[PDB]
């Protein structure tokens, strides 16, 4: 497939074609475009706080090590030994100065040198340039409030410029509350579903909700419980939808402090987030201390999502094109009592973790859509991303980004699927900018 | 049992072990193979309302934990060890079981098709609590659904159950630490 | 691989490469060249009598819904919704006026119009148009006395000249014995073996009867049993074989109307076949009467297979291949008793369902002669089909079709693979028929 | 159980229940405990013949269905539910057996492996017929052959065993509805 | 069992049903479940010091065979049979055993998680020596590393215990005849 | 991928492109420019001693029937029926005079030939040229002391030449000993590696023994323990390296004749070799006597391997490009007591086989390397082998071939990898003579 001129995406974001979510030769052509071009998220500074604490984490289909150093910065490398590309590290997460290969004994650094090769004098003599086989780097560690995002692509933006309008929604939770802690370890599942699938749910999917999700609504009691089964359509302005340059977009649903929890976290939320909310009007005025304590359902391009408020954190670690392997931590607010906190945590696994019941709801959505992208007569089929097309703004004198003014409508999938369709018929960032020198002017179209 | 010695096993191990090893009761055992066989039962053909009130006591905590895979000589990090994939009291259960019974449950048509296998059954009384019955039972559960889906799951269950209403032994505590790390199974969504 | 120019099927059909069983670029070319083109196995009218109800069935690897309509008539639609491309239906039959999607809750009529939108107004306004949002339907259905195909491609010749030759032999049995109906719902097995495997033995292949099933005509005890261990081949004139234009070929067994079921069902079925024959020999003629009565072991192309009398209906639904899932239903004459119809059900599926002891014989041979097609050595050779060739004849005065008046040999195979290869070198029906324009003559060499 | 109330459990399930929650026989379920370990035992090293012998009663029905998936909600479409992947009787139950012996059997050559493990074993006397004696167990059986071909199956039977010949207990009927809706293992060419 | 008849079963088969055919002591297929389940126990929490102690006896044999596919009609060809997976003696064991407790086995960081199901317990006292007992079982085991490896084990298991050091029953002779000839498993190093 | 220009080995052998372990489109190309083109290891005479008795063995992925014929040679040929394709020896060994297909029945003799049909005169009268349907055979079969390699390619040069300097080292062990058994059946095992690193690890690794094998050289109590964990290098003129031009090489280790065994089986085996090597030193010098009871680590290019006086012989058989079957034989000298031979095979098993407790402890190293060469950022990453790179000589007065007197390095992966690069970027025999015209040049350089 000629990769520069098949149009997968159409103008305006509106719809693509079902065989993005089933082509293994576009999967790999992904690795390339996707992963290895983009941030993508590794961890937080709560997971390794310490010199020496490490994590492992996925790139894409590659395996890194995360690493505190000595001086306190982040360092990233390839779990890959120099010598003959055996798996350095075999756990998810601990303490150490240094790594040794368990097949010849070399041994690695903290901070990815070459630091010590078995009778390297009697065997070597002077000859081994150790300097030259340190691990390979991962060009790229940037934080965003804790939150560590890699990216193996040197030219790519800053992290903070890569967020784009998306940021703006994202500071008064990440940054203005005090700050998010990321409680591990994450679960871990495995699903049959393309890495899009969940991404475009969670970047743009509020109309799913009442029906998807009705069994959950109705038996958890959760604040959005009226939507259950589409009784109810969310009232007149209860919320909004963004998007942004480089594919990030968010769901905003007023208010939703309590998110998903059942109704035993509900009150104890409400009191919690009305609280801080009424300190953050003064700091950062009413709007934006509203946003801090509203539900809001985000990708950050192109595999890394979260509901705040509930709590979720997720990462859609790909496999191939109808696997997924998916991460899921919880996030707190880092002055919330260390019981609630607790509390919070297990709520986020309980509604959507292994054992999620919400997600539960879910799996079969996301696996048949993924895996109906594989079936002839389907892989030419267009899926519809429309709704609310012709009514989103960009510039407004509040909201920034591209942005639907209503709760439920497909916004965010138009920004995701247009920065998508720009990296795949691109070699590299310079022609992505070349190709999205108009990308607001495309979205708001008609 | 010395973990001093037996390098690779747990303290928590080692302390269920003990619990077993020292008395044998086999009328114990015996009622603690029926109770379990019963409870299987219930939950294969999903009398799930039946089994929270015939073998799930009000006081219950039902816990499955995913353990995060650490060096076997790690030291020194010390961050949480786990994650709870179940941590249910007796009203999240309920929870659970309503959403399996809701008619909007999309998931549950066609009808699932569960199968259990229960195991290596011990029961052993508390030391302390003359009332509390220590059970340990190991678990293949089979899940088939939409055709061509099959999910089997394996795992130990340490339970604690006691005589509640009517005089029915009911099940307080469940704790599995799970043996997978990452399901391979598309969810953890069924009651181990 | 050049589809145009490989020769994968020799002249006349009388060797194939062994690489067509086992080659995955030559199967995903199928979808396109035999499955997305040619008629297919969907359902009986006994599965589907009254308006609303409706059963999934494969078309090649894609799904479809097949819905009785008010009016009486079927028609089939993918079971994919035209939204985000989910599943529609998930179980495998019912009645119902329409289908919600249980992503977003698309609503769509049993004759596959877009019939409800949730909030459609607060949402889309007047926007959306629903009457170009109906589900992608199956260009044609047609019916044979009850038993519905379909077919992709609106130029395929109607289903009757499809069936060609092969029609005059099925008739009798199929329409001159009061109509046959189809007892569901069908056993479903994966085997490893490629589709082409079983679909080349049940039209064909006599000659592995006595040796495959040795084990089986010696305990089951049925009419073909003298053949066990090749302990006796056939008498003179047993039966004969025939081959058409369109690939559908099949043999003839003369008067094996118990077919293969022991011989607790041997007697009735003897004296039920041999009144009903007698009753048709003025009907539709003696010869015609004793085909009624003669066992039928057919595959309509491609992928479609029978042993009437025995009551074995087949669908072989290829998955990949080497992997294909077989359907097995029991047809039955309407006029049987209902505890025989029973009966004959349950003997169907005690030797050639999912634990078919005949069945359990084939297995081997199918999954290695498959797998084979994958190895190194083998690709590259020949599969002999030259059993018979330059004894067929065309246009005789009582047996159409090109036929070879023995009752094993190999005719089947030579026009099975003859229609084959000229799918799988044309890219559309009128290129078909161009390389078919001397068919019988290329048969009938030698 | 209440299947108004526990809304996802048939009718047949709920009197199956009642059953075997309604009295225990300790050395009943033990008795029933050796009858099924000695047939798995028969089965396992293809003792074929003695398994006929020994195991199943001339009234014998041996039954395996296949459930067609249907909606939850389905109440209108009313044609057969169930085809039978088993429903024999003595006689043909031998022609089976004969298939498995005959030398030219040749998908037996060279020799299958099975292995049965069987499990959650309860049994409980007919009200009626106080010579039939109902036995309810689940089976893992594992196949295996031609090096690396494994098939692994997973169900739960129903069965009534009454006293025959000699006053041996034999299997008068086995009801099994097999949880798989499409077989993933080649066939079902084994004894359940 | 004649298996001139039975034309499937081999001599060695028909020989070990003969053994738990003839006499039935409920007490002793009590005994050996206990003890199963116990040896069981200490191998899946990876007590293999405690195993050794406790479960193993001196003068044991622990063999597990691979035998070559040979065609049922075989009757010429005459060499090797079978290949020795394991046959250990104590001090073969012990060598296992200390790998497995190495600080330098790579291979068990993260530590390993073992979880074995026990089924289908026969046990007969030997006829000529009152003191040795015949026990025979099946084994699931099921070994967990890494995340994604998930590795699951099938196996009958023909067993002798004897009364040894203070009077604790102890494995004198395991012999496992493996059913699957090419191994899915990665390698067969677990203790079935 | 063009493997004509495509550098996947660089000069010299110093690196590989770590794709090699993953590339399933490289794997495809290796089963026609390595595994039909080299010679393959089959079965020893001890296995198939008498008229009539046969084995099945892997080449490549195709499977061979190899059977001594009445005149006592060995013939073998494809397990595959010349008639539609079905596997026809579905055993690993017995004794007969030919194999009938299950299928239709053809019978072929135990030298390939159709020497039956089914109602041969019936069906296809004086038609069918039988003589023209034999199996399809293994063009060159030939022995090295009663080990039986087979070869797909006419081309190849006879099996001694092939061998190359190598032969020099094992005649001495597998000549002048008296000869060698091999004792089976052997160990199967699937390993998710590719083939090379298992094949990599035998013919040259030494460097990984101590500590890939800590625990097993401290549990054991081997010959070679005091190198647990990298305590202990070996001595000074300890051992020797060596490679070949076809790409066959080992590594020596001078004395240790008891090689893995544990120490119940160290003195008995020390005693036996040494009382050998007394009577050797007459026969073929000090030296070569010496080298008799020397442990050589060895690789028979591509895909044999054996550790010699350890006892143990592997064939590496390709599935794809992450899995191979593992086969495990023992190798005993003829000559040894029969309980000794016994507890020998017991012992290799124990130590390499299936449950090998050493072999066990190479696997992660072996899975993970295969596995990461299909990680995107792994792909083109390189592989090194320069350890000893410009200390091997040729021409030596003493031993043979390309030479590292050491015992630890690299050279052996050097040849193997030369020969493998010279064949993949080949399309016949004359061209990698051509590429090899100065092999032991381009080793030696620097
Ligand atoms: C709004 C509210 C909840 C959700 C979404 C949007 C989007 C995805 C999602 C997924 C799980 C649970 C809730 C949600
Ligand atoms: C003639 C008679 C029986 C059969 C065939 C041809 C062809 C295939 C087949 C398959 C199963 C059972 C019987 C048959
Ligand atoms: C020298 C000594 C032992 C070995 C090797 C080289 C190479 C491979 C290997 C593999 C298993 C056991 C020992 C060895
Ligand atoms: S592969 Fe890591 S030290 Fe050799
Ligand atoms: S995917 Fe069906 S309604 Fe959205
Ligand atoms: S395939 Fe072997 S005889 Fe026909
Ligand atoms: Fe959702
Ligand atoms: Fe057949
Ligand atoms: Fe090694």
């Amino acid at each position: 497939m000629n990769y520069n001129n098949k149009i997968l995406v159409s103008e305006s974001g509106l719809s693509q074609k079902h065989l993005i979510h089933g082509d293994e030769e576009l999967f790999q052509h992904e690795l390339k475009t996707i992963f290895a071009r983009n941030w993508l998220f590794l961890t937080h500074d709560s997971l390794i706080p310490a010199p020496g604490d490490y994590v492992t984490a996925k790139m894409g289909i590659d395996e890194v090590i995360v690493s505190r150093q000595n001086d306190g910065s982040i360092r990233a490398f390839l779990n890959v030994c120099r010598h003959r590309g055996k798996t350095l590290v075999s756990v998810e997460a601990g303490n150490a100065k240094g790594f040794v290969c368990s097949y010849h004994g070399w041994g690695f650094g903290s901070n990815g040198e070459l630091q010590s090769v078995p009778f390297e004098k009697d065997l070597y003599g002077e000859s081994l340039n150790k300097k030259c086989l340190g691990l390979k780097e991962v060009a790229r560690v940037e934080s965003f409030h804790g939150f560590i995002y890699g990216c193996f692509d040197q030219e790519a933006p800053p992290l903070m410029d890569y967020l784009g309008d998306a940021a703006w929604y994202l500071e008064p939770m990440f940054k203005h509350s005090g700050g998010l802690e990321l409680v591990g370890p994450p679960g871990k599942v495995v699903i049959k579903a393309n890495w899009k699938a969940p991404a475009e749910n969670f970047v743009g999917d509020a109309y799913h909700v009442g029906w998807t999700h009705a069994s959950s609504l109705r038996s958890g009691e959760s604040i959005f419980s009226s939507l259950a089964g589409n009784a109810a359509l969310p009232p007149e302005g209860a919320g909004l939808q963004m998007t942004s340059k480089y594919g990030s977009g968010m769901g905003v649903l007023w208010d939703g402090y309590s998110g998903v929890h059942s109704a035993d976290l509900v009150p104890e939320l409400m009191a919690f987030g009305g609280a801080k909310q009424e300190r953050l009007n003064k700091e950062i005025g009413d709007v934006r201390a509203r946003i801090y304590r509203s539900h809001l359902n985000c990708t950050v391009f192109p595999n890394n999502s979260m509901l705040t408020c509930s709590g979720v954190f997720k990462v859609w670690n790909p496999i191939d094109a109808n696997t997924t392997e998916v991460w899921t931590y919880a996030i707190v607010e880092k002055d919330m009592p260390e019981d609630l906190k607790r509390r919070l945590a297990d709520s986020v696994q309980r509604t959507v973790g292994p054992a999620g019941f919400w997600e539960s709801d879910d799996n079969d959505n996301m696996e048949t859509a993924s895996q109906n992208g594989k079936k002839y007569q389907s892989r030419d089929s267009d899926l519809l991303s429309n709704l609310g097309f012709g009514e989103d703004v960009y510039g407004d004198a509040v909201y920034p980004g591209v942005v639907g003014k209503s709760a439920i409508g497909e916004t965010s999938y138009r920004g995701f699927y247009r920065a998508y369709q720009a990296h795949v018929s691109s070699s590299n960032w310079a022609e992505f900018e070349h190709a999205s020198s108009t990308w607001h002017t495309e979205l708001t179209k008609t | 049992i010395n973990i001093q010695e037996d390098k690779l096993v747990s303290a928590h191990d080692a302390e269920e072990i003990l619990r077993f090893f020292n008395c044998h009761d086999s009328a114990l055992q015996q009622e603690a193979t029926t109770l379990l066989t019963q409870e299987a039962h219930l939950l294969d053909i999903q009398a799930y309302r039946a089994w929270l009130e015939h073998c799930v006591g009000s006081e219950v905590q039902y816990q499955v934990i995913s353990r995060e895979l650490r060096a076997a000589s790690e030291r020194r990090y010390k961050l949480n060890e786990a994650m709870n994939v179940y941590n249910e009291n007796f009203q999240q259960l309920k929870v659970r079981v309503e959403h399996q019974l809701d008619p909007q449950n999309w998931g549950n048509s066609p009808k699932l098709r569960f199968t259990r296998f229960i195991t290596n059954v011990q029961a052993a009384m508390d030391v302390n609590d003359k009332e509390l019955l220590h059970i340990r039972s190991n678990v293949i559960l089979h899940r088939a659904r939409r055709g061509n889906q099959v999910d089997v799951f394996y795992a130990a269950r340490e339970d604690k159950w006691k005589r509640g209403e009517g005089g029915v032994r009911k099940l307080v505590q469940r704790f599995v630490d799970y043996p997978e790390r990452i399901l391979q199974t598309h969810n953890l969504m069924v009651f181990l």
